[PDB]
This record gives structure tokens, C-alpha cells and sequence, in this order.
RNA sequence: GAUGAUG
RNA sequence: UAAUUGCGAUAACGAACGAGACCUUAACCUACUAAAUAGUGGUGCUAGCAUUUGCUGGUUAUCCACUUCUUAGAGGGACUA
RNA sequence: GACGGAGCCAGCGAGUCUAACCUUGGCCGAGAGGUCUUGGUAAUCUUGUGAAACUCCGUCGUGCUGGGGAUAGAGCAUUGUAAUUAUUGCUCUUCAACGAGGAAUUCCUAGUAAGCGCAAGUCAUCAGCUUGCGUUGAUUACGUCCCUGCCCUUUGUACACACC
């Protein structure tokens, strides 16, 4: 299956009942325009590439 | 005849008073000698734990002792090391004088 | 953190009301005159009252600051 | 022509005085790895020669990405506990496995192991949700950083279990590992996880 | 230019001297080197049996050349390590002092080594001359 | 802090008595302002010397000599 | 008596347990706390 | 008086004490030419100075260190500085300004070690564990 | 918005 | 904010202990005062190898000078400028 | 990785009165140790405490094996009035459990964890202990209130021995 590819432009705060987990906003590097939020395991900044197996599913949150 | 004025003490704020009163107090004779040479300070220690019967959390304790020892090497006659070796009594300060 | 507490707050506010005119913006000047004009007990504390004296000016300079 | 000193200085040292190579051997010029998403965080544009720097790259959060990546992977082979320490087995035997990894393949070392590490880091992994006790995984994805760090973990944790109580030695099994994953083949222990990983993630959304 | 033994690695300066006593062979054997082992710490006894004993007057004729006075203490510790003692942690355990004073009786005897003041041997005129000979040698082979 | 080895003296005695011994703790906080050796005052106190008042000028001028 | 535990004793006390004979001053530890200040021994770190 | 100048270098407990002197490019450490430096695999550390600026700059000068303390590493991390840091103060008394600054910023720009020493140091051991932060095991039952 | 008695 | 640390609000106003200050210890000073019971260099005597004025060494009863490395005394420095 | 030869580097400390302490050096012995001298009441001597891990070159070759040295026999020495229920040290022989460990559970955010040893306390003798010291030196967070607990406010209570 193919992948696609966006960028992170915002941090929109942790989630995780412990922690481990943050919240993004992303900005597809095609078709631009198009922004979803997600979940990210690891440490992350703004500008970071990021590597979305599946792009049309959007994140549950605490609130 | 030379000399050497060895001090010790405790304290160094009056180690400090009663050799800078002995270079002072030569230097107006214009005797020749070596500038206190400052040995290097040794500290002693005894860690001891604080409670008294054996019972509760394992704490220890480090107490110190310092000495501050010098020594100053003086060439001057008889007649001056006789007055030299009565002066500067101070507390605290332990004085010891070799010839030759 | 970087709070500083009363005594170096208070202290500094005492200066500026009776040293204005010989104050500058800089720290190095504000180090000397605080030997000059207050009896400080350590290096350390003296540096702090000084610095937050300097950070005062800057303040004065742009409007007055109420206290 | 090379300088003449009262002390004598080889040739071989000094031909490096006008570029400089990783044990002297092996160039930085033409090492670069075509997934996007990884060029801020693999440091291949800083050459060195010893790959043991004594940095300090634990002060700050993403201070670590600006070592280069051959000391990072030098790093992580002193692990399971008595080689604790002992660096200079570390700089061994990184060399041994870069000379065999040009005699088995006659491509850049170097590239190889950027190339492993960039099929390695799995782009999807899962976490732990639930509340009062009972819990199921979720689906989640995986940031820059942490698919390089990943990587070396699983190639290095890899190659070390393969050299227990086995006759080819530690500096061998790290080079077959790195030649099948940059390969993308499955009888790497680092992609074998890899799709394991995937497959839990894609399962779980 | 000339040449000095600290100019030679120490490995390839061991290995050219030690072949060339054996080859002389008028240096001293104490006869019971097929014996014994080279200090408590080890569990075996030298590999080498032929040629451990003048790898040892190897060693020992260029340590004096660094330094300026040596002895069986000094030689016990150089060369000691670290005991096993199975259980209990290790330990550094001091090497045998016989074969460390053979080594130094025999040396003197083919004019190496004198003695000195202050305790201790000390690096004889005969012996320099040995030694830089030789190091001009090991050099000279680097084809 | 280091105030307590500078200005404090302290003495603990026991007491006898029928009923069975007892203790007595004693603390004295010597006045730092009469100090004759060592600090004339605590770590953190801070005081300013009172400026004098100042005039200016009606218009310069110069004094010979 | 001319070694062992008993050939020693606390010179304050006459403790045989805890003794502490570095740099001879042979006083048990108990009683080395309280006599610290005085015998010369502060505790600064 | 043959112009010459002394730089040192530190890390841990090693100290390099290095000494220049106009020469003929002569370069030893402990007697010993540079090249024999052990242990064998960090060798390169010892020559990275000499490297990063070019061999020409030294083929006027001669420099012999000592080093003393610490352990096989950290002397290497000695050696490495007082190299550099005795070349700069050559060029500070000897040479022009604009060479100075060059050299500096040669082995700025590569490693800061090679000029300014290290400020790590360890912390004291407390009481209640086996070093500064650890701790013995505890147990409830 | 699983389970969680007792001295 | 590490802090009942401060900005402020305000039937409360002005104070006291605690925290901070403080003391010890570690990191810098080619700046001060010195120092064979610490070191470095020069010169005497001197071994070895080359030899054009070189490389490495020894000499505590041979001397002289000096203080980057070593010891301290007294200071400087960081205050987030 | 074990073993055998070479390479070869610390810092904190300690040391002889109602007295034998730290011990260089020469000689003897495989070792332990013995013996004649010597320096130090100490930035002077022991002490560059030539420490261990470490590096280099070789022997071994996936085999309970040259990994491991527990358990036993036999002799040789040191400290002490006196060691047998072996104080400890040396030497040869014996050469077991252990193939990475179930539920559980402990410590740790950089010269830190972890690896390696040295001085001191104890001492006539005996560290697998403790207090410090250095040497080699990573991976992983820069967060949260899920578990275990702490601090402040609000709220309910039939608790006051106070949620046992």
C-alpha cells in the first residue's frame, strides 16, 4: 500500500492517561491545504516530516 | 645563623597575624629570608553514625580538623633570634624554631 | 527559578528613591555604587540588588511603574 | 608534496590533510538516504575520524540528533551489563564491521547502515488506553526521532543475541544483519520486527 | 638523526631484543624456568616455554633504560595482577621476586646492568649501547 | 543557617530530683550590633546610606587661585 | 592484655564497644559527638 | 632567547604541560614521537591538530609535552588541547592577529574540546547507596 | 461510570 | 516560582520562625604575595646515538633566574548581564 | 570470552611513648614468607602508592568446554598464651549446582546508571561489610496523574481510639 506524507504545525499538548503520547496538527506536503490532527508516540517539534500509513482517520482527545 | 620558623594552627585568621608580624618585624632589620612558604592544608575526618543505639533509618555523619601549616627561613645573628623566639605569643598558634 | 525575594526587591526600591540621578542602565556601574552607598554583607546579594536596580531603569525609561 | 618534519609523519595520514574520512577509509561526500522524513535527524553531513567524541548531547531534549549517527550506533553496542563501558571495543568493532560490509557488497559502508536504519524505524506503533484497570492497545503514530532510535536499538539487540553461544563473532553478526535490512529482506531480525510491529497497529485502529 | 629505544614501539623492541638474546645465547637460564609460573596470580604456567625467560630480560633491560633506578619491588609490582580467588572479588596480588632477582643477577653478568647508589639497578654505559644498537636494526626492517 | 554558629550560645544540665532528673535547655541570641569580632549583622539585612540634600546652581563660575 | 578488644577502653567512659582510635584519640563514639566542639572536630559538609 | 611560549590542556585528572619553541617541526610527547601514542585506536585524537590546519603551520616550530595524571583516555584529551592551545598562543606572540583568529576559528568550528577544557566533574558518593545517585535495595518483608 | 469483604 | 517565591487583590494594619540569604566543597584567573618540603628553564660535570649549532638521558651539596603546570593567603568573577 | 606474555596510567588517605608503625634496597625460597640494612614523627620516606577494567600479540574453538570453582584429601607458612568446630595465606589433587531464571519486586535522568579496583573504620590475625576515592562511560524522558503517595481550596460525614 502506498504512504503519505505531512508536517507538523502546531503541538497541541499531551495526551495519555500517562503521558506518553502528543497531540498535532499536520499539513500535507501535496495538496496542501488539508489539515488533520493525530497522535504521535515519541518526541516532536514543528517542521517534523511525518509518515501517515492511512491519512482520513482524525484523533480522539481527552477533551 | 640561619633558621627556620616553622606554624601551625587551627585558625588561619590568627596564623595570618603572627607571620605577617614576623616578616614585618624582620624587613625593617632587612634581613634576608624566604617568603612564608603556605604547605598545603591537611584535613582530618571521623564518620560516625548519629544515633546512639542502633535503630532507625542509616544516617551518617562527617565531622573536620584543619591545619594550616608554614614555615619561614630567616639568616639574622644571635642577638635578634634570642628577642625573635619571644615574640608573637598568640593563642591558638604553635611555634617551632631550628637552628642551623 | 528566577523569582527573587523580598529583600533584594525592597532593597533595590530604596535605592531608586534615593539615587536616581546616579544610577545608569548599566550593571557594572550600579555593582560599584551599591559599595558605595549600601552595606551589603556578601558578594553574592550585592550582585542580585544591583542587577534588579538596572532592570528598574530600563522599566522608568519606557513610562513610570506604579510602587 | 607532502611536509617533511624532524619527526617522520606517514603519507598515508597525511593524504587526509585535504578531506576527512572515517578511519580514514571511508567518505562522507556521497552519503545521503532518500526518505524525506529522516534527513534532520540521521547527521551524516559532519565528517569525523574515530567516531569517539565525548560529547555532551544528554543536556537537552533533541540535543541528541546532532550526533553523527556512527557514534549513536558505536554507542548502543555496549549494553547487557558487563560491557558497560569499554568504548574502545565499541570503536573495534564498528571498523571490523565496516571493512566487511565493503568486502561483502562493494557499496559505501556508511550508506549501508544509513540505508538499514531508514527501513527499519516503524512508522506505526500502538499505546495502552483504558480506565479502572481494563486495557486495550490503540493505534498511534511514530515521530522522527524515535524511529531512528528504534532502529539502532532493534539492529544492535539483534546482531548481540545472534553472537551468543555462536561461533561467527560480534563484529560478523552486525554486518549480515545491516547488509539483509538495508536489503529489505525478511530474514533481517530488525524488519522481521518492523512488520510484526505494523501489522499490531493496523489491527487496533 | 641517531636513534633512541623510546623512538620503537615497545611491542616491536621486545620482540626484536628477546630473538636476539636467544640467538646469542650467552645470557644466563635459571633452569628451573620449565617450572614455575610467573607470579601467584596466574593459574598456569608461560605459554612460550622455550623463549617466556628472555622476553622477561627483554622487558626488564628497557624498563631500567626509561627510569633511573629499579628493583625487585619495583618488578613485583610492574608485573603482578589480579587474582581470581574464585567467590571473593579479585585483587592485585604481587608477582614471584625469584625469577624477578634472576633476571636481574643474570643481567649484570652479560654487562647490561650495574648496580647503583641509592638502592637499586641502574642502566650501564655497555648497555645503552646494546639496546641502541638493536633499535636502529628494528627501524631499519620497517620494509 | 550559619547565623546559628555567629549568634547563638545554648547549655543543656540535667536536675535532680525525688520524683527523677529533668532537663533545662538555655538559648541566647547575642545582639549582632555589639558584636566585637566577627559580622556587626545578619546575613540579610540590608540599610542605605541617607543621601544630603543638594541645592543647584544660580549660574557657573570659576574661583582663582 | 597486651591486645584485643579488652586491652582498650573509652578514656571518658570505660565503654569497650564502639572505641575509635584514629589519630589516637581512643573516646567512643557517643561520646565523640558530644565533646566534638570542644575537642576541635565542626561539621561543615 | 629563542622565542618559545607554554599552553596547557585538561580533562579529568590529566594535564598536558606543553612547551613551543621555534624549530624545525619536531613534535614529541612524553620523549616518545607523537606517532607511537597508545593507546593504538585513538590515535587520530592526537592528530587531529595537526590536521584541521594544515602540517605547513608546524614546520617552523618544535613542541614537547608531558603529561601526568589521570587515565589512558583522558591523556589523550590532554595531549589533543595542549597541542592547540600552545599553537595559538605561538601565533599570539610571535605572529600577526588575523592568523590567530583564523586558527581559532579552524578548531572552533570542528571541536570546542581542542581549546576549552571540559567542565564535567563527578559528584561526591552519599551515604546509603554505592555512588552519587543510587541507592541500596530496600525490602518490606 | 470492570472488580475492591474484613479487624 | 523549587518555595506562604513574588505580581497583585483586599476588614485588615504592621510583625516573628521556616524557605532564600548564610557556611563548606568543585569548576576559571599566563592578574597580586611567595615558595627546592613543588615544579620549569639556563649554565657547570656527564652517558648513549649522529655528527653542522641534533635527539634522549644522568648529576641533591654545584649554582643562577623564574612561577604556565603544583600548594596556599588575600581578591576578581555570574547578576540570568 | 577464558588463559599466557608484553603495553602501562589515578585520587581521597594513613604511618613509631609510656612505643614498636608505613616500609624502600640487597640477599634466600616456586609460593607464602625469612634475613641484614635503610628512609619517614612526614608537599622531604614508604608513594609516579607502575591499582583493576583496560589495550597489543598469541593458545582455545560452541563441546558443562581451557566458562564456574562449590564440596573434599594431602603438605608448607604467618598472627596469637592457645586456631581442633580447618582465623587467614601458599602448593598439588578432587572439579558438584549453574545452559540467562515463575508469579513478584528494587535503584537510577549525566561525568549520571553500570563496569573496575584503592585508602580509611573495624585489626595481632581474617572482607563477600560500611564511609570515601578515583578510572571507562551509554541507551531513554525533558512528560503525566493510570497505579503508589504528598501539598492547597471546595464539599459530605452517624468518624475523635479519628477508615486498621
Amino acid at each position: 500500500t502506498p504512504v503519505t506524507l505531512a508536517k507538523v504545525i502546531k503541538v497541541l499538548g499531551r495526551t495519555g492517561s500517562r503521558g506518553g503520547v502528543t497531540q498535532v496538527r499536520v499539513e500535507f506536503l501535496e495538496d496542501t491545504s488539508r489539515t488533520i490532527v493525530r497522535n504521535v508516540k515519541g518526541p516532536v517539534r514543528e517542521n517534523d516530516i511525518l509518515v501517515l500509513m492511512e491519512s482520513e482517520r482524525e484523533a480522539r482527545r481527552l477533551r | 645563623i640561619k633558621i627556620r620558623i616553622t606554624l601551625t594552627s587551627t585558625k588561619v585568621k590568627q596564623l595570618e597575624n603572627v607571620s605577617s608580624n614576623i616578616v614585618k618585624n624582620a624587613e625593617q632589620h632587612n634581613l634576608v629570608k624566604k617568603g612564608p612558604v603556605r604547605l598545603p592544608t591537611k584535613v582530618l575526618k571521623i564518620s560516625t553514625r548519629k544515633t546512639p543505639n542502633g535503630e532507625g533509618s542509616k544516617t551518617w555523619e562527617t565531622y573536620e580538623m584543619r591545619i594550616h601549616k608554614r614555615y619561614i627561613d630567616l639568616e639574622a645573628p644571635v642577638q635578634i633570634v634570642k628577642r625573635i623566639t619571644q615574640i608573637t605569643i598568640e593563642p591558638g598558634v604553635d611555634v617551632e624554631v631550628v637552628v642551623a | 527559578g528566577r523569582v527573587r525575594t523580598k529583600t533584594v526587591k525592597r532593597a533595590s526600591k530604596a535605592l531608586i528613591e534615593r539615587y536616581y540621578p546616579k544610577l545608569t542602565l548599566d550593571f557594572q556601574t550600579n555593582k560599584r555604587l551599591c559599595d558605595e552607598i549600601a552595606t551589603i554583607q556578601s558578594k553574592r546579594l550585592r550582585n542580585k540588588i544591583a542587577g534588579y536596580t538596572t532592570h528598574l531603569m530600563k522599566r522608568i525609561q519606557k513610562g513610570p511603574v506604579r510602587g | 608534496t607532502p611536509v617533511v618534519l624532524a619527526t617522520p609523519i606517514p603519507e598515508e595520514v597525511q593524504q587526509a590533510q585535504t578531506e576527512i574520512k572515517l578511519f580514514n577509509k571511508w567518505s562522507f561526500e556521497e552519503v545521503e538516504v532518500k526518505d524525506a522524513s529522516l534527513v534532520d535527524y540521521v547527521q551524516v553531513r559532519q565528517p569525523i575520524f574515530v567516531a569517539h567524541t565525548a560529547g555532551r548531547y544528554a543536556n537537552k531534549r533533541f540535543r541528541k540528533a546532532q550526533c553523527p549517527i556512527i557514534e549513536r550506533l558505536t554507542n548502543s553496542l555496549m549494553m547487557n551489563g558487563r560491557n558497560n563501558g569499554k568504548k574502545l571495543k565499541a570503536v573495534r568493532i564498528i571498523k571490523h564491521t565496516l571493512d566487511i560490509i565493503n568486502v561483502l557488497t562493494d557499496q559505501n559502508p556508511i550508506q549501508v547502515v544509513v540505508d538499514a536504519i531508514t527501513n527499519t524505524g516503524p512508522r506505526e506503533d500502538t499505546t495502552r488506553v483504558g480506565g479502572g484497570g481494563a486495557a486495550r492497545r490503540q493505534a498511534v503514530d511514530v515521530s522522527p526521532l524515535r524511529r531512528v532510535n528504534q532502529a539502532i536499538a532493534l539492529l544492535t539487540i539483534g546482531a548481540r543475541e545472534a553472537a551468543f553461544r555462536n561461533i561467527k563473532t560480534i563484529a560478523e553478526t552486525l554486518a549480515e544483519e545491516l547488509i539483509n535490512a538495508a536489503k529489505g529482506s525478511s530474514t533481517s531480525y530488525a524488519i522481521k520486527k518492523k512488520d510484526e510491529l505494523e501489522r499490531v497497529a493496523k489491527s487496533n485502529r | 638523526p641517531g636513534v633512541s629505544v623510546r623512538d620503537v614501539a615497545a611491542q616491536d623492541f621486545i620482540n626484536a631484543y628477546a630473538s636476539f638474546l636467544q640467538r646469542q645465547g650467552k645470557l644466563e637460564v635459571p633452569g628451573y624456568v620449565d617450572i614455575v609460573k610467573t607470579s601467584s596470580g596466574n593459574e598456569m604456567p608461560p605459554q612460550d616455554a622455550e623463549g617466556w625467560f628472555y622476553k622477561r630480560a627483554a622487558s626488564v633491560a628497557r624498563h631500567i633504560y626509561m627510569r633511573k633506578q629499579v628493583g625487585v619491588g619495583k618488578l613485583n609490582k610492574l608485573y603482578g595482577g589480579a587474582k581470581s580467588r574464585g567467590v571473593r572479588p579479585y585483587k592485585h596480588i604481587d608477582a614471584s621476586g625469584s625469577i624477578n632477582r634472576k633476571v636481574l643477577q643474570a643481567l649484570e653478568k652479560i654487562g647490561i646492568v650495574e648496580i647503583s647508589p641509592k638502592g637499586g639497578r641502574r642502566i650501564s654505559e655497555n648497555g645503552q649501547r646494546d639496546l641502541d644498537r638493536i633499535a636502529a636494526q628494528t627501524l631499519e626492517e620497517d620494509e | 543557617g550559619q547565623p546559628v554558629n555567629d549568634f547563638i550560645d545554648t547549655a543543656t544540665r540535667h536536675v535532680l530530683m525525688r520524683q527523677g532528673v529533668l532537663g533545662i535547655k538555655v538559648k541566647i541570641m547575642r545582639d549582632p550590633a555589639k558584636s566585637r569580632t566577627g559580622p556587626k549583622a545578619l546575613p540579610d539585612a540590608v540599610t542605605i546610606i541617607e543621601p544630603k540634600e543638594e541645592e543647584p546652581i544660580l549660574a557657573p563660575s570659576v574661583k582663582d587661585y | 592484655r597486651r591486645y584485643g578488644k579488652g586491652s582498650r577502653q573509652c578514656r571518658v567512659c570505660s565503654s569497650h564497644t564502639g572505641l575509635i582510635r584514629k589519630y589516637g584519640l581512643n573516646i567512643c563514639r557517643q561520646c565523640f559527638r558530644e565533646k566534638a566542639n570542644d575537642i576541635g572536630f565542626n561539621k561543615f559538609r | 632567547a629563542v622565542p618559545s611560549v607554554q599552553t596547557f590542556g585538561k580533562k579529568k585528572s590529566a594535564t598536558a604541560v606543553a612547551h613551543v619553541k621555534a624549530g624545525k617541526g619536531l613534535i614529541k610527547v612524553n620523549g616518545s614521537p607523537i606517532t607511537l601514542v597508545e593507546p593504538e585506536i585513538l590515535r587520530f585524537k592526537v592528530y587531529e591538530p595537526l590536521l584541521l590546519v594544515g602540517l605547513d603551520k608546524f614546520s617552523n616550530i618544535d613542541i614537547r609535552v608531558r603529561v601526568t595524571g589521570g587515565g589512558h583516555v583522558s591523556q589523550v584529551y590532554a595531549i589533543r588541547q595542549a597541542i592547540a592551545k600552545g599553537l595559538v598562543a605561538y601565533h599570539q606572540k610571535y605572529v600577526d592577529e588575523q592568523s590567530k583568529n583564523e586558527l581559532k576559528k579552524a578548531f572552533t568550528s570542528y571541536d570546542r574540546t581542542l581549546l576549552i577544557a571540559d567542565s564535567r566533574r563527578p559528584e561526591p558518593k552519599k551515604f546509603g547507596g554505592k555512588g552519587a545517585r543510587s541507592r541500596f535495595q530496600k525490602s518490606y518483608r
